C-alpha cells in the first residue's frame, strides 16, 4: 500500500 | 467561548491577539470535535490571514495551530484550504526562520495526508520545489519532516509522483539513505518505498538515481527497524 | 477485539468510525484466514453500508478493505457479493473520484476473478458499461486496473464474453495495443487474448475491431515480454 | 482465458 500518514504533535 | 476569541484575532492590541490566538491552539490541539467548533465559529479564515502578520511570534503560532487543524479529517483540511492556507504556507518555506518552516513543514505534510485532490491543491500551490529545497539546505530536524511531507505526496498518484521527480526529489533522497541519521533513513526509505510502487518509468529514475544499491547497503544496519523497511522498499520496487 | 471494532463501523463519532475502519483494512490485507475472521464477526454488511457514507474518506478505505477481502477464496467472495457489495461498487464508478475509482476497479477486478456465477452477479450488476467507459475517460494509471477487470470477465464463458463486446469493449481495447504505455499494451492484449479464446463469431468481432494488423505489428515491439504475449494471443486466434 | 486475483499489503 502507499504509505500516507497523519501526526498529532 | 469562541466568537469573541475569533473576533479578538483581528485586534491590533498585540497582547489580547496573542491571548486570543494561544486559546485557539490550546483547542486546535484538541481532537476532531474541538477542530469542528473552530471551524464553525469562523476561526480559519483569520487564522489564515495571520500569516502575513509583522512578527513571527504571531505566524508561529499561527501556523502550529493550523498543524494542528489539518491533523483533523479530510473535511476538516478541505476547509483550510477553501479558508487559501496553502500559498501562504507554501510562501514561509522560503521567506521564514527555520524555527517557522518546521512548522510549516508539518502542516504541509498533515494536508498531504488527506486525498489526491488535496495533494494536487498542494502541488498547485508550487509547494514541491521548496520541499525539496529544503532536503539539501535545512537542519536535520527541518529534514526529517520535509521528508515526511514528500512521502505524503509520494502516496498520491503516479501523475502526482511523477511531478515530485520533476521537481528533483530523487538525488537528495537517495542520498538521505547513506549518510545522515537513523530517524531520516527511515523517512527516506518510506517516501523511497512509496514512488517504488509507481509506474515502470519512475522505477527506472528510481534505478537511475542509484536507489537498488543504497537499499541493498541498508539490511545490513545497526537498526533493526531501518533493515525492515529498506526490505519492503526493494519488495515493493519488485 | 473484533466485535467492539464491529460495532464501531457504525459508531456516530467519525474519528472512532475511521480508526475502527482502518483496523478492519489492516486485518483484511492479512490473508485468507484473517479475511474469514472478519466475515465470521460480521463485518461485511456495515462495511459494505458505508460504501454510501457522505465523505469520501471513510469511502475510499473502506472499497480498499473490500478489495482485499475478494483476493481471498470464491467463497469469501461469495460472502461479498451475498453482502451487496457490486451494486455500491458499480456506483462509484461514475460517481467519485478517480482516486476511489482505482480501489472500486481493483475490488471489481478480484471479485470477477472468481468462478462464472461469480463474474455472472457482476454483469447482472451492470459492471460492464462503466468498466468500458473507463478506457476512454480515465488516466492511464485507472485504465490499466480497468483493462485487467475486462480481461477477468473475458476469462468468463462465451455468453460473458459476448456482454463484453455488447459493452463496446473491443474498439477501445484494440485502440489500447498502439496509443498507450508499455504497460497497458500488455494489459490489453492480455485481455484480447481472452477475446480470441471465444467462439468464431467472436474472432470474426475481434478481426473486424482490427485486431490482427494491431497485434501482427506490435508482436514486434520494443519490450520482447509483449512479444511473448502477443505471440499467443495470435496463436489463440487461430 | 488468463483469470488473475491480487491480493494487496
Ligand atoms: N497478475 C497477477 N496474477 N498477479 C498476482 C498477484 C500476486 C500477489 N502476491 C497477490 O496474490
Amino acid at each position: 500500500r502507499r504509505r500516507r500518514r497523519r501526526r498529532r504533535r | 467561548e469562541l466568537p469573541q476569541m475569533v473576533q479578538q484575532l483581528n485586534s491590533p492590541d498585540q497582547q489580547e491577539l496573542q491571548s486570543a490566538l494561544r486559546k485557539l491552539s490550546q483547542i486546535a490541539s484538541g481532537g476532531n470535535e474541538q477542530i469542528q467548533k473552530l471551524i464553525e465559529a469562523g476561526a480559519l479564515s483569520p487564522l489564515v490571514k495571520l500569516l502575513d502578520d509583522a512578527s513571527e511570534e504571531v505566524i508561529k503560532e499561527a501556523v502550529w495551530a493550523i498543524a494542528n487543524i489539518a491533523s483533523g479529517n479530510n473535511e476538516q483540511i478541505q476547509k483550510l484550504i477553501e479558508a487559501g492556507a496553502l500559498s501562504p504556507l507554501v510562501k514561509l518555506l522560503d521567506d521564514a526562520s527555520e524555527e517557522v518552516i518546521k512548522e510549516a513543514v508539518w502542516a504541509i505534510a498533515n494536508i498531504a495526508s488527506g486525498n489526491n485532490e488535496q495533494i494536487q491543491k498542494l502541488i498547485e500551490a508550487g509547494a514541491l520545489s521548496p520541499l525539496v529545497k529544503l532536503l539539501d539546505d535545512a537542519s536535520e530536524e527541518v529534514i526529517k519532516e520535509a521528508v515526511w511531507a514528500i512521502a505524503n505526496i509520494a502516496s498520491g498518484n503516479n501523475e502526482q509522483i511523477q511531478k515530485l521527480i520533476e521537481a528533483g526529489a530523487l538525488s537528495p533522497l537517495v542520498k538521505l539513505l547513506d549518510d545522515a541519521s537513523e530517524e531520516v533513513i527511515k523517512e527516506a526509505v518510506w517516501a523511497i518505498a512509496n514512488i517504488a510502487s509507481g509506474n515502470n518509468e519512475m522505477k527506472q529514475k528510481l534505478e537511475e538515481a542509484g536507489a537498488l544499491p543504497a537499499l541493498e547497503k541498508l539490511q545490513s544496519h545497526a537498526n533493526e527497524e531501518v533493515q525492515k523497511n529498506a526490505q519492503a522498499a526493494l519488495e515493493a520496487f519488485n
